C-alpha cells in the first residue's frame, strides 16, 4: 500500500492521497470538510491534494480522511509539526550536517 | 485494583437501557440492539436485560470511569513494569528567590510506596515516552533529605547522595575563536 | 491512531508494524507500538476486520526543532565563521 | 464544537458554538479529578433562541463553584455519541488581602539521579492565593501537556498559605527546554478594588526550569567578549586609511 | 551539567 | 471590559466574532486573518518584538495593548561563582596590556 | 513607557496623565515609587513577569487608555 | 561540552611526551 506523502516547507503544508486511480479526492480534518472550496486563500483545492497555507502549528494539528465523494465518515493521518511562519524540523538526524559543516568549511577556509 | 503493565484488564460497572457509554472522552457506545462493539483494542460484550476489555494493559489507560444511564465515577490505577526498580531520594537543586528545599524519592517499586517534622508537607507517572513508567513523590520545606524521606520504609538497598537553548548550542565556536583572537593577538 | 507522548514519534496500534527503514528507531516491549524521509505505517483490525487501516506519518510535534526565521537563525549560525 | 472563554456575587456570560446542526446541546461541569456534573438542555427556541449559540451565564459568582466547565452537543439517538468540547475553570475571591498573582518557582533535580537512572524529572511549585481556586497546567514545545504530568487539585494548606507541585519527569537531546505555568481566572478589569495593594487581573504566570540560567549566563558572556574583540580587530583600520 | 566539563576545558586550555 | 487584545513562542488572540480580525501593528494596518484561525504570529518571545498592537473586528477598535521583550541583553544571575567565571575572562583577556 | 537596563534595580516611567497623582494596578509600591515613576528592586522574572498599568488619582479600574505586559530580569552591571 | 570527552585526553598527549 502506497503511504500518505506529507511535505513541510516554509508555511506552508501539502498532504496526498495517492490511494485512488481516479474517480474523486475530498478531504475532511477534524469532522469537517476542507479543501472542497478554492474561494479561500490559504487553502488549496488540488487534483489529489489538500494545501494549507500558513499551517497553524497550534490549531490545525489533527486527523486528516481521504474521501471519495459521496461516502460517509464511517487509511488516515494524525499530523503534528511546527510549521508557524518560517520554522521547519531539523531533526535530529541532520545533527551533524547542522553543527559541523560549520568545522567542516572552517577546515577548507 | 493494582496490576502491572502487559496483563489483560476486565472492569465491571453495575448498576433495557437506551443509551449508555463509558467515558475514558465516549469509547463504549451501544446502539438499539447490537451486541458487540469493537474498536482500538477493547472488546464490548453487551447485555441490557456490558463489558470492557484490554487484551494487554497500559499505565495510560489508568482513569476514571463513569457510566451513563438514561430513563426509560470509577478510579484505575494501572502501574507500570520497570523491570528494575532502583529506589532513591534527591534534593533538587532550588532555584533563587526561594527559601524553600524539595526532596524528590523514585524509580521505587509498586509495593515499596511512600511529614514527620513540624514543617515539612509532603504529598502514577505513567512517562510512557521513556517505554517504561515509574512513580514519584516529593516533600518540600524550608535540608538533607535523608532525614526527611525517613518516615516510609525505603528498602536497604535505597541510593542516597553525599528556543535560546538552540541558540546557546549554537554559537560555542565563536566562543571557541574568541579564544583565538584575544590570544592570537598576542 | 497516534497519541501523545510529549516529544515522542511513537505510534499507539493494536498490531504489529510494517515499515520502510530511512531510519531504524526503537520499538515497545509490545511490538505493535514503534518510536523513533522514512515511511513507517501501522495496520489494524479491530472494526476494519477484513480489511485494514493504515497511518503514515509526519513526525509526531518535534522531539528536535524550534520556531524561528531562518533570517534571525542565519547570521547567529554565520557568528562561527565570520570568527574564522 | 468550540468553546469561548470574579469578585463574590459577580456575573459572566460563557459561549459554545457548533456546526453540526446538533439538536440535543447541553453543559456540563467538572470537580477536578474526581466528578463531573451537568447542567439542562434545550432543544430550540422558547424551550429550555439559535441551535448554533447556546450561551452560558452566571447568576451570582461564588468561591463554593470550583470546577471546570464543558458544553456538549450530539444528535438524538441515531449513534448516541456525546461529543465534547474544551473547558475553562472559575475563580472567585474574596478579594484584596487574600488574592495575589501566582508565584511559581520551578527547579532542577541532581546529578546522581540522571547518573543512576539516566531519566530526570522535573517539578513546578506554586504558592496558594486564598481560596482553594488554584490551576496548573505545563508547557513544552508549544501546547498545553497532559501525558506524564501528576496533578493534585486541592493547594496543600502549610498553616493561611498554600502550595502545590506538579511532576514532569523525562535528555540525549538537550534541544529540549522546560516552562511552567497556571492560569489564573482572577477579578475583572470592571470590579471595584482599592488600588492600594493594587488588583491582579486574570492572568498566566511562568516558571521555566530545563543549566535553568547557566545557559543564559554563558550567552550573556558572549556581548561580555564580542563587542570588544570587534573593537581591538577594527582599531587597526587607522593604519589601513 | 557540562559547565563543569567547560571548567576543564579552560584549565586544559590554560596549561596547554 | 473591552481589551481584545491579550513553549517560547507569543501569540495575541482578539476576541471579536469570527468574521473579521484585523490587527493593527503601531497603530496602522499590517495584516488580516481568517475565520480558521484564532491567534496572530508574534514569534519566540524572545525575538524583541516590542510593539504597540490592537485588534477590529466589525466595530470600531479595542483598548490598544502594548508590550516589551528583547534578545536577552540583560538577563543574568551575578553570583560569585559567575563573578570568578566573567572575572577571570575579563583580566585574563586584558592581560595582554 | 520608558526603561533602563543597567543593574539588578530596574525603573520604568509612566508619562500618562500628568499633574494629578499616579496608582498603578499591578507591582504597585521593599518597593519605591515616585509621582511618575516605579523602581524595583531584586526583579526575579519568575514571579512579576504579568500585566502592568499605570493609573491616574481619581480613576476606577476601567478607565485605563493603555495597557504593558513585560518579561525581564536582572544585569547587576549593564 | 562533550565533545572533548575524547579530548579530555590531551592529557594523554602530555602524559607521553
Ligand atoms: C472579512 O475579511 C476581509 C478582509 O480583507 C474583507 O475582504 C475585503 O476587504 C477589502 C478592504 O479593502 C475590500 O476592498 C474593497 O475594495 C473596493 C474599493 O473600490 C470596494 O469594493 C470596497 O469598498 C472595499 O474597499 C474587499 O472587497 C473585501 N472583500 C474581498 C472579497 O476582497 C471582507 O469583506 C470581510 N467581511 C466583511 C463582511 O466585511
Ligand atoms: C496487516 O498485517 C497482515 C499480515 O502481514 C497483512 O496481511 C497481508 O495482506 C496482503 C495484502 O496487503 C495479503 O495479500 C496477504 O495475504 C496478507 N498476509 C498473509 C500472511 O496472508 C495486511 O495486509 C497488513 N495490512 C497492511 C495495510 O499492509
Ligand atoms: C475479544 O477478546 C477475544 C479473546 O478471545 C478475541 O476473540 C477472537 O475474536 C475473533 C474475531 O474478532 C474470533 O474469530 C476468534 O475466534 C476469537 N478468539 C478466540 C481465541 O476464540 C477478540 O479478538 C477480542 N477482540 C478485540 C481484541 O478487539
Ligand atoms: C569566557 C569564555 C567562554 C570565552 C573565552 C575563553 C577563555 C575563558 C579562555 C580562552 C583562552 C584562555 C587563555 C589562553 C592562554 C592563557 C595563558 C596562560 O598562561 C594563562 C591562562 C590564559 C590567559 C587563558 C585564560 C582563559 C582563556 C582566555
Ligand atoms: C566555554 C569554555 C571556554 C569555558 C570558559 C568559561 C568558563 C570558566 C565558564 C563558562 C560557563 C560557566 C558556568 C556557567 C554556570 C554555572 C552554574 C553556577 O551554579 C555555578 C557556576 C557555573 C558552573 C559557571 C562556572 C564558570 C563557567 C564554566
Ligand atoms: C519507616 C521507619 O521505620 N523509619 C525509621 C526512621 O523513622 C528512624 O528515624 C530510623 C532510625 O534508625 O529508623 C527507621
Ligand atoms: C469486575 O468483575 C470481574 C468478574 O470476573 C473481575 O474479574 C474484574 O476484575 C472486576 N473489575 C473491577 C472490579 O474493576
Ligand atoms: C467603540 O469602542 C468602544 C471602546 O470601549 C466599545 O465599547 C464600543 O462597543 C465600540 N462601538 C460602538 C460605540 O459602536
Amino acid at each position: 500500500q502506497t503511504p500518505y506523502k506529507v511535505s513541510i516547507s516554509g508555511t506552508t503544508v501539502i498532504l496526498t492521497c495517492p490511494q485512488y486511480p481516479g474517480s474523486e479526492i475530498l478531504w475532511q480534518h477534524n469532522d469537517k470538510n476542507i479543501g472542497g472550496d478554492e474561494d479561500d486563500k490559504n487553502i488549496g483545492s488540488d487534483e489529489d491534494h489538500l494545501s494549507l497555507k500558513e499551517f497553524s502549528e497550534l490549531e490545525q494539528s489533527g486527523y486528516y480522511v481521504c474521501y471519495p465523494r459521496g461516502s460517509k465518515p464511517e487509511f488516515y493521518l494524525y499530523l503534528r509539526a511546527r510549521v508557524c511562519e518560517n520554522c521547519m524540523e531539523m531533526d535530529v538526524m541532520s545533527v551533524a550536517t547542522i553543527v559541523i559543516v560549520d568545522i567542516c568549511i572552517t577546515g577548507g577556509l | 485494583l493494582s496490576v502491572p503493565e502487559g496483563e489483560n484488564l476486565v472492569l465491571n460497572c453495575s448498576f433495557a437501557i437506551y443509551n449508555l457509554q463509558w467515558f475514558r472522552t465516549s469509547l463504549l457506545l451501544i446502539q438499539s440492539s447490537q451486541r458487540e462493539q469493537t474498536s482500538g483494542r477493547l472488546n464490548a460484550s453487551l447485555d441490557k436485560s456490558s463489558t470492557l476489555y484490554i487484551a494487554a494493559s497500559q499505565p495510560g489507560d489508568s482513569a476514571t470511569y463513569l457510566c451513563a444511564v438514561r430513563p426509560l465515577g470509577t478510579s484505575l490505577i494501572v502501574h507500570p513494569y520497570i523491570q528494575n526498580p532502583d529506589p532513591a531520594v534527591y534534593q533538587l537543586r532550588d532555584s533563587k528567590s526561594s527559601d524553600k528545599s524539595v526532596c524528590l524519592f523514585t524509580d521505587f517499586d509498586s509495593q515499596t510506596n511512600v511529614s514527620k517534622d513540624s514543617d515539612v508537607y509532603i504529598t502514577v507517572l505513567d512517562m510512557r515516552s521513556m517505554d517504561f513508567k515509574s512513580n514519584s513523590a516529593v516533600a518540600w520545606s524550608n535540608f538533607a533529605c535523608a532525614n526527611a524521606f525517613n518516615n516510609s520504609i525505603i528498602p536497604e538497598d535505597t541510593f542516597f547522595p553525599s528556543f535560546q537553548n538552540l541558540s546557546v548550542i549554537g554559537f560555542r565556536i565563536l566562543l571557541l575563536k574568541v579564544a583565538g583572537f584575544n590570544l592570537l593577538m598576542t | 491512531p497516534i497519541e501523545e507522548l510529549e516529544d515522542r514519534v511513537f505510534v499507539n496500534c493494536n498490531t504489529s508494524i510494517t515499515w520502510v527503514e530511512g531510519t531504524v528507531g526503537t520499538l515497545l516491549s509490545d511490538i505493535t507500538r514503534l518510536d523513533l524521509r522514512g515511511i513507517y505505517r501501522c495496520n489494524g483490525t479491530d472494526i476494519y476486520k477484513d480489511k485494514e487501516s493504515t497511518v503514515q506519518v509526519h513526525y509526531r510535534m518535534c522531539q528536535s526543532c524550534v520556531e524561528l526565521d531562518p533570517a534571525t537563525v542565519a547570521g547567529i549560525i554565520v557568528t562561527d565563521v565570520i570568527a574564522t | 464544537v468550540t468553546q469561548t472563554p470574579l469578585k463574590t456575587g459577580q456575573s459572566m456570560t460563557l459561549q459554545c458554538a457548533q456546526d453540526m446542526n446538533h439538536e440535543y446541546m447541553s453543559w456540563y461541569r467538572q470537580d477536578p479529578g474526581m466528578g463531573l456534573r451537568l447542567i439542562h438542555y434545550s432543544v430550540g427556541a422558547g424551550i429550555t433562541s439559535t441551535t448554533e449559540d447556546f450561551p452560558l451565564r452566571l447568576l451570582s459568582a461564588a468561591p463554593s463553584q470550583t470546577s471546570v466547565y464543558f458544553c456538549a452537543s450530539s444528535y438524538v439517538g441515531n449513534t448516541g455519541e456525546l461529543f465534547f468540547g474544551e473547558g475553562s475553570r472559575l475563580t472567585v475571591l474574596e478579594d484584596l488581602k487574600n488574592v495575589f498573582p501566582p508565584e511559581v518557582a520551578v527547579f532542577e533535580p541532581s546529578e546522581a539521579e540522571i547518573s543512576h537512572t539516566q531519566k530526570a524529572t522535573l517539578v513546578c511549585l506554586a504558592t496558594g492565593f486564598y481560596p482553594d481556586h488554584v490551576e496548573l497546567s505545563w508547557w513544552v514545545n508549544g501546547k498545553e501537556v497532559h501525558s506524564g504530568v501528576s496533578t493534585d487539585p486541592q493547594p496543600l494548606k502549610e498553616q493561611s498559605r498554600y502550595c502545590l507541585s506538579s511532576r514532569l519527569r523525562v535528555w540525549q537531546n538537550p534541544r529540549n527546554h522546560f516552562r511552567c505555568q497556571v492560569q489564573f481566572y482572577g477579578l475583572s478589569e470592571n470590579d471595584e478594588w482599592t488600588q492600594d495593594r493594587a488588583k491582579p487581573v486574570t492572568q498566566i504566570v511562568s516558571a521555566e526550569a530545563w543549566v535553568l540560567s547557566a545557559t543564559i549566563l554563558y550567552e550573556i558572556l558572549l556581548g561580555k567578549a564580542t563587542l570588544y574583540a570587534v573593537l581591538v580587530s577594527a582599531l587597526v583600520l587607522m593604519a589601513m586609511v | 551539567l557540562c559547565y563543569l566539563l567547560d571548567g576543564i576545558l579552560f584549565i586544559y586550555g590554560v596549561i596547554l | 471590559g473591552n481589551h481584545l487584545v491579550k513553549d517560547g513562542s507569543v501569540l495575541l488572540t482578539c476576541d471579536a466574532e469570527a468574521k473579521n480580525i484585523t490587527w493593527f501593528k503601531d497603530g496602522k494596518m499590517i495584516g488580516f486573518l481568517t475565520e480558521d484561525k484564532k491567534k496572530w504570529n508574534l514569534g519566540s518571545n524572545a525575538k524583541d518584538p516590542r510593539g504597540m498592537y490592537q485588534c477590529k473586528g466589525s466595530q470600531n477598535k479595542s483598548k490598544p495593548l502594548q508590550v516589551y521583550y528583547r534578545m536577552c541583553q540583560n538577563c543574568i544571575e551575578l553570583n560569585a561563582a559567575t563573578i570568578s567565571g566573567f572575572l577571570f575572562a575579563e583580566i585574563v583577556s586584558i592581560f595582554v596590556l
